């Protein structure tokens, strides 16, 4: 139940592949969430039409996903869950060093990476490894 | 009521206003009873995750991460009100 | 310096590595180990 007079209507969170801006220069912190979304109370769903030729990174050493401390994955989301804060938002960062950077000096509890077909001119984010080029597969942030 | 906000109502088993507001505007309206509230006990705010408590469980989060800066209490009478600042440990409570 | 866009790849019934016998992966050779005789070298061959 919610407070008083309601139709308990579940509210609809769409997302899509946008025409981007450039790649991140060297800065963890230059990397921008070119999407924002925020969970307020009552039902949410979440569309996710990101399984079009998207391919799931498995976490390894350094690349992949930081999934740990968020046992779901990102397409099981729509089942009961019961959360008390939740924010997802998408942001094209690199990829060997997004989610093991951006989820400890970040602001994330766990975040996922998704990858695709793109070019390779992508100034990865660490400590004194920022003068390379890597991938840009988009990561998804989530705070749980 | 007196004549002030659009409520309409004078007598007990009504309602309270939660809400956020920023510099201009309101949003975030929700009418807790003053059932399953009974009477004011404590009221925190609390850094990480940006989220106020009135007594025990939550009433508002959003996506921030802001220290507090000021807070304050009008009343007319009634038991000497308390502020106090804390830190973070763990705990464990007994609860039946 | 090589994790400059070299991916790992994952032992499998044919390819990849074969880390068993030495369960440490190679980006971890830095921290305190104890090896008694040790030598390392790249060779550029094929994959399956
Ligand atoms: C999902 O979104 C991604 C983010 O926009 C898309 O990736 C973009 O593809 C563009 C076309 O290949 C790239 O533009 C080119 O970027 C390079 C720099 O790496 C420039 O030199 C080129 O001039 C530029 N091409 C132009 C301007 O015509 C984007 O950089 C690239 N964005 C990235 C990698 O973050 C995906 O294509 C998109 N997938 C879909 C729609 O399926
Ligand atoms: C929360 O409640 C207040 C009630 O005051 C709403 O304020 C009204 O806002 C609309 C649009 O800005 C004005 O046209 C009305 O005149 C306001 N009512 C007043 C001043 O009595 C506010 O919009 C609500 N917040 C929501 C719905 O998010
Ligand atoms: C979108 O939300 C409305 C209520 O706000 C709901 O009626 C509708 O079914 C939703 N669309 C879906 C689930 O595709
Ligand atoms: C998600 O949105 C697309 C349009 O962008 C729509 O075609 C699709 O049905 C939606 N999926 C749902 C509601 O499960
Ligand atoms: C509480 O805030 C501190 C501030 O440094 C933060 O490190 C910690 O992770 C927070 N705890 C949470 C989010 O559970
Ligand atoms: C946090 O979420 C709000 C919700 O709209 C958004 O306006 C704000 O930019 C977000 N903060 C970020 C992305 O740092």
């Amino acid at each position: 139940e919610n407070s008083v007079n309601t139709t308990f209507t579940l509210h609809n969170f769409t997302f899509h592949n946008e025409t981007g801006a450039n790649p991140n220069p060297s800065g963890v912190q230059n990397i921008q969430t070119y999407q924002t979304q925020t969970a307020q109370s009552g039902y949410y769903n979440f569309n996710f039409s990101f399984l079009s030729s998207f391919v799931y990174k498995e976490s390894n050493f350094m690349y992949g996903s930081y999934h740990p401390s968020c046992n779901f994955r990102l397409e099981t989301i729509n089942n009961g869950l019961w959360f008390n804060s939740l924010s997802v938002s998408i942001a094209y960062g690199p990829l060997q060093g997004g989610c093991k950077q951006s989820v400890f000096s970040g602001r994330a509890t766990c975040c996922y990476a998704y990858s695709y077909g793109g070019p390779s001119l992508c100034k990865g984010v660490y400590s004194g490894e920022l003068d390379l080029n890597f991938e840009c597969g988009l990561l998804v942030y989530v705070t749980k | 009521k007196y004549d002030g906000c659009p409520i309409t109502g004078m007598l007990q088993k009504n309602f309270l206003r939660v809400s956020a507001m920023k510099n201009g505007q309101l949003f975030y309206n929700l009418t807790v009873s003053v059932a399953k509230y009974p009477t004011f006990k404590s009221f925190q705010c609390v850094n990480n995750l940006t989220s106020v408590y009135l007594n025990g469980d939550l009433v508002y989060t959003s996506n921030e991460t802001t220290d507090v800066t000021s807070a304050g209490v009008y009343f007319k009478a009634g038991g000497p009100i308390t502020y106090k600042v804390m830190r973070e440990v763990k705990a464990l409570a007994y609860f039946v």
